[PDB]
């Protein structure tokens, strides 16, 4: 499962791997593993941050 | 994203009488998820349509 | 609310099919996010005024 | 005890979705009102609505009962058991909404094309007043069981502020939704991963 | 071998006879609604298009594709029912599901029957090659039974009269 | 089974018992056991001969 986590973070999300450091992306990557249509990188990248936007809040 | 929305509407049935009048679809063309413009943003002019 | 007396299009089809309306705030969704600059569904939250 | 009301949230929605999957769009009743909606206005113009399932259909019957009460007033002339065959099958159809019964109307009245066929819509509109109302009573009871659990799952957001706790409420702070809740249920294996991380 | 392919022709033909002997909750409720609202069904499928969410349609094409290969065990997607209250649009959506399913059953019925005829025809080639084998007396009766394309009642009666062929294969292959 | 072989070869086909000497007549008797209509003692003979005919050929 770590090798599949490397594929989204390096090729789909295009980030430096800090994956299990922060737990909210640690939940979202296997959720994207079920997702198809990985050709739109900005689809998953915007969908990931709006979940990261949920993870830190004060309301 | 700023996807616009064509309206194919008829009229009220009191105007609907006559071969021009009946058999006529009015055409609004609204902008959904859209925002008015005072002036052009100079910095976000690339990601603006 | 009363857009039932008005046919509404974003594509050639009227918008009437309940797939073409989808609401989704605050939850993880790429079907929502592949729809950016796409007209095949039209995304609207609590679609009554 | 949180996964009790989380289960029952799924239970009523899957219990509802099924009823809605199984809606009894009555063809026999519709065929017989549509025949008789055609036939009375032949009499009325000489003087000798649709979706039998619409929410708005219940005041459509309430007007059209009065539309017949205004036409039965102009032709005030009918057996007691006939009125009993009327009302006894109505109360059962309000209790047995799945199975609606048709009655070959007991025919004591005038042989005019009104008073026979008006007597049919004396019964075929009280049956439409039976099926359409009682569907709304059971459905709003299904929606009130779910909206009580909606307050119970606001209290899920009242738990420890995990993210999927906040994801639980953001999928559940809406009133009933045939399409949304059902699709929503399928994408909550995060919540099976939430509550096991919550209360183990 | 030959007794393995003769055991194969017994198995394909009892498969084909069990299949062609063998849907009332399909045909009855389609026909009774068509009067109120299989070549009949396709034109009625053309008629229902003359007379809705995305998912609903995703399940719709899913069960049609699945039950076309799972011919015996057919799923009953009921009806999702997010459509309008009118009796006629839910009825028109539920009946398209039955028209898409029964036409999937019909295509499956044509593919299964034609393949059951094909595989016995392919085995019929091996059995005239069994006639071509060495020289035994029931080898001659093996072809004379089996130089006929695949039919229901004829080869079924021949299977009880191929009690000679098992004493053939003992005497031929031991 | 030699009793049924005696019975069909002797009373029905009407030959002296030389059944197992040639194999083509031997395979016919278990089929003739199963078939009824023993009143017609000539149909069995001609149906068997038809087989004895194909038992040697050069076509």
């Amino acid at each position: 499962e770590e090798e599949r986590r490397k594929q989204f973070g390096a090729n789909v999300l295009n980030l430096a791997p800090a994956m299990v450091a922060q737990p909210v992306i640690s939940t979202m990557i296997p959720k994207y593993m079920k997702m198809g249509g990985h050709e739109d990188k900005l689809a998953y990248q915007l969908d990931l941050l709006r979940m990261l936007s949920i993870a830190k809040k004060a309301t | 994203n700023a996807q616009m929305l064509e309206i194919r509407a008829a009229l009220d049935p009191a105007q609907r009488h006559g071969a021009p009048s009946a058999g006529f679809e009015s055409l609004q063309h609204v902008l959904y998820n859209g925002f008015c413009m005072t002036t052009v943003p100079k910095l976000l002019q690339e990601y603006l349509t | 609310r009363n857009a039932n007396l008005v046919r509404v299009v974003a594509d050639d089809v009227p918008l009437d099919a309940a797939h073409i309306e989808e609401r989704n705030p605050g939850t993880s969704d790429v079907a929502r996010m592949i729809a950016m600059d796409q007209a095949e569904p039209l995304f609207v939250d609590a679609r009554r005024t | 005890r949180e996964t009790q009301l989380y289960n029952e949230m799924v239970l009523w929605l899957r219990y509802h979705e099924k009823l809605t999957a199984r809606r009894p769009g009555h063809l026999p009743l519709l065929t017989r009102i549509r025949q008789d909606y055609d036939k009375l206005f032949g009499f009325v113009a000489a003087r000798p609505d649709d979706a039998v399932y619409g929410d708005d259909y219940v005041p459509r019957v309430d007007v059209f009962l009065r539309g017949l009460e205004d036409l039965a007033r102009c032709l005030c002339a009918m057996r007691a058991e006939e009125v009993n065959r009327l009302m006894d099958n109505v109360r059962d159809a309000a209790e047995r909404v799945l199975v609606y019964e048709v009655l070959d109307v007991r025919d004591p009245l005038n042989e005019d094309p009104s008073v026979l066929v008006h007597n049919r819509l004396v019964y075929l509109c009280r049956l439409a007043y039976a099926i359409s109302k009682s569907w709304q009573t059971l459905s709003h009871m299904c929606l009130d069981r779910i909206n009580s659990l909606r307050r119970r799952l606001i209290l899920a957001f009242h738990d420890r502020p995990a993210f999927a706790r906040v994801y639980a409420r953001n999928a559940l702070e809406r009133p009933v939704d045939g399409t949304t809740a059902y699709n929503l249920l399928r994408r909550l294996e995060e919540d099976f991963l939430l509550f096991r991380n919550a209360l183990r």
